[PDB]
RNA sequence: AGCAGAGUGGCGCAGCGGAAGCGUGCUGGGCCCAUAACCCAGAGGUCGAUGGAUCGAAACCAUCCUCUGCUACCA
């Protein structure tokens, strides 16, 4: 069924297709960036340079990024072109192609149980759920994946509008399985060069105080990579909440060790 | 623990691992392993237990027989006795010094804390070989004469060649003690006559008088690889010094001071140095726990110093005294000295070169090996029997003892003379 | 041992959320009187193990092992 918010493409929009035949006059191709509607590419507007081979360019069974040059709205002729394509558009379109595939796979679990004897089943599910998720956040550059990703980490998004059954478990499982494990790249940077012998116990007091105002029972990940370097991967959230945990903790270890003898790295 | 330190010094290409494993049973090993471009060029460590079945031969644990594995060309077998437990005679310690000429300053340092030696001669090269003489002379200067020459590589060397070599060495060294030192030819490819070596080292080398009552002094020569394992970091519960003690029974929990010191921040001169103080965590020797560390033995003293001082070999030739030791920490020093009339440690097949070296000139950098310390320093005043030297890093002078003085002849320093501090 | 890569389906390099990806080679065909250049065509097959989501996993994501690259120590 449709993979996109609108059924028909517009004018000058970047899309994706999959080649199913090669024509004399260009390439007649099916879309997989929308419905399986037909769109015709023309030979002239594929490149601005010569062309020796022809199967080392376009061939069957390839996703190809393209621009919709014209569309007949009533007839359903989607004129197409590969002449204006930049690699930056390919990154943006590959993401939207891949994200729609995963979102429609989530909106396939819904159809496994419900009445789907007719092809239009998924279309019924798509219009009513998809649009209110993505339309509210299309202007900021988000897909319906953002709405679902927000629901798993704070559940009020999918309870603000009609909640389905049995969907919720598989929805949670698939969001939490695929978009984790989930991750902190927090590493402490600490340098010490002691003349102390009481440094061994001094470091222990400093290590356990990586995060202030936490319980004595807080689990953390200590790492020793080299003798002066003390890496502490602090409490694992998303690395946008443990910023204060990373920054101010570094001051503790370097200060605690200077009080017991000599100068150290700051 | 240990009772005596026998050193295993010997010039290039005689094989160290075969002989060292036969005497101690503990491999000589160090950084870069790897193995060894030839023979060990690091300061190796090893201890061993010497027992008897009431026989001059020394057993293995399996004391019924011993079948070697030195070569599969033939089977070398020896018989120490038969089994029913063996009586412990003593615990011995070794000091494997560098076998290569460039490493002379290190060989000197390591040597200077031994109580006896084993000159490992190799029959492959020249008969009055440079390094044999170099070693021997240094040994008689430091205060030893408990030497057992060992002909360590005469496996394929014919009996005329090997006979001529022992003769020429013993005839060149006509002014250095060597006539009361035995010369034991051995095999190192079939480990033969090893049993008779065991008889020699208990005969020629008893325990010399050790002063327990006198104040502890530990001379550290080797650092420690502590720490960085797990679990619980960082840096360590600290740092281990491989040192021998030459005076005093160092007891566990005692505080010890490393006396060459660390120099004060923003010094405009050559003074001031401040000793570092560390409490003794543990007194480990062999593989057996101890509460004491008797003198005359090479012991691993774990102390409460932190990883940076032991992360590399940086504690070579440091003097440690318990605690607030009286020994002066000179930065500029008054050497009395004398020179050899030959250049020691160099002499090849053809007169080229080895003769009389010219007199020292002021503002030249020379290695003064004082104690086990190795510092570099420049000569500020040069009279024949009174030179004044200024040293880069301060030297703790335990006693006025001896010194060894070397001059940069070419690529590296070479031994020119000795003397005594005033 | 910290970090990185890989654990062939001809070779060599190993590409990404669709079951050989890229470059190359070998073999055959085409063009040409002929060769080169140029154009086409190939090939038994969980891609180290133990698991989860999945329609499916070298490849989507984990838990383990091994080999190496850089850094580097316990031994």
């Amino acid at each position: 069924c449709r993979f996109y918010q609108h059924k028909f493409p517009e004018v000058e929009d970047v899309v994706m297709v999959n080649v199913r035949s090669i024509a004399e006059m260009g390439a007649y191709v099916s879309l997989l960036e929308y419905n399986n509607i037909e769109g015709m590419i023309l030979l002239s507007e594929l490149s601005r340079r010569r062309i020796r081979s022809i199967n080392k360019l376009i061939r069957i069974g390839r996703n190809e990024c393209v621009v919709v040059i014209r569309v007949d709205k009533e007839k359903g002729y989607i004129d197409l072109s590969k002449r204006r394509v930049s690699p930056e558009e390919a990154i943006k379109c590959e993401d939207k192609f891949t994200k729609s595939k995963t979102v429609y796979s989530i909106l396939r679990h819904v159809a496994e149980v419900l009445e789907y004897t007719k092809d239009e089943q998924l279309e019924s599910l798509f219009q009513r759920t998809a649009w209110v998720f993505d339309d509210k956040y299309k202007r900021p550059g988000y897909g319906a994946y953002d709405a679902f990703k927000h629901a798993v980490s704070d559940p009020s998004i999918l309870d603000s509008l009609d909640l389905n059954e049995d969907e919720r478990e598989v929805l949670i499982n698939n969001i939490n399985r695929r978009l984790t494990p989930q991750a902190v790249k927090i590493r402490a940077d600490i340098e010490v060069a002691c003349y102390g012998y009481e440094g061994i116990d001094a470091v222990k007091e400093a290590l356990r105080a990586g995060l202030n105002c936490s319980t004595e029972t807080m689990p953390i990940k200590i790492n020793l990579i080299a003798p002066p370097r003390y890496v502490m991967t602090t409490t694992t959230l998303e690395r946008t909440e443990g910023l204060s945990v990373l920054n101010q903790a570094m001051a503790v270890i370097k200060e605690k060790i200077e009080e017991k003898r000599g100068v150290f790295n700051v | 623990q240990a009772t005596i330190n026998i050193g295993t010094i010997g010039h290039v290409a005689h094989g160290k691992s075969t002989v060292v494993k036969a005497i101690s049973g503990v491999h000589t090993v160090r950084f870069k392993n790897e193995l060894e471009r030839n023979i060990t060029i690091k300061l190796g460590y090893a201890n061993a237990k010497i027992y008897k079945l009431d026989d001059p031969s020394c057993p293995r644990p399996e004391c019924y027989r011993s079948c070697g594995s030195s070569t599969p060309d033939e089977f070398p077998t020896d018989i120490p006795g038969t089994k029913g437990n063996f009586k412990l005679v003593r615990h011995v310690s070794f000091v494997d010094c560098p076998g290569h000429d460039i490493l002379m300053a290190t060989m000197l340092n390591g040597a200077a804390v031994m109580d006896a030696a084993l000159l490992l001669i190799a029959g492959n090269e020249s008969c009055p070989q440079p390094q044999t003489s170099e070693h021997l002379a240094a040994i008689e200067i430091m205060k030893l004469k408990h030497i057992l020459i060992l002909q360590n590589k005469i496996d394929l060397v014919k009996e005329s060649q090997a006979k001529e070599q022992y003769e020429q060495i013993l005839a060149f060294v006509q002014g250095t003690v060597a006539e009361g030192a035995p010369i034991i030819p051995i095999s190192a490819q079939l480990k033969y006559n090893i049993e008779v070596v065991c008889e020699y080292i208990v005969k020629k080398i008893p325990v010399p008088p050790r002063d327990f009552t006198s104040e502890p002094r530990l001379i550290v020569i080797r650092s420690f690889d502590v720490n960085k394992p797990g679990c619980e970091v960082d840096d360590l519960k600290g740092g281990v010094a491989g040192g021998s003690i030459l005076k005093g029974v160092l007891k566990v929990g005692q505080e010890i001071e490393v006396r060459p010191g660390i120099v004060s921040k923003d010094s405009e001169g050559k003074l001031m140095c401040k000793p570092i103080f560390s409490k003794i965590v543990s007194l480990f020797a062999e593989h057996n726990d101890l509460q004491y560390a008797a003198p005359g033995g090479l012991i691993g003293v774990g102390t409460k110093i932190d990883p940076t001082l032991c992360r590399a070999d940086r504690m070579v030739g440091q003097v440690l005294g318990a605690v607030g030791a009286l020994p002066e920490i000179f930065t500029e020093l008054e050497i009395s000295y004398f020179l050899l009339r030959r250049l020691l440690g160099v002499r090849t097949e053809g007169d080229k070169k080895a003769a009389k070296v010219q007199k020292l000139s002021k503002n030249e950098v020379l290695m003064v090996n004082i104690g086990s310390l190795s510092t570099g320093g420049r000569v500020s005043a040069v009279k024949a029997d009174l030179g004044k030297i200024v040293l880069t890093n301060p030297v703790c002078t335990e006693v006025g003892e001896k010194i060894a003085l070397s001059r940069r002849v070419e690529k590296h320093w070479r031994l020119i003379g000795w003397g005594q501090i005033r």
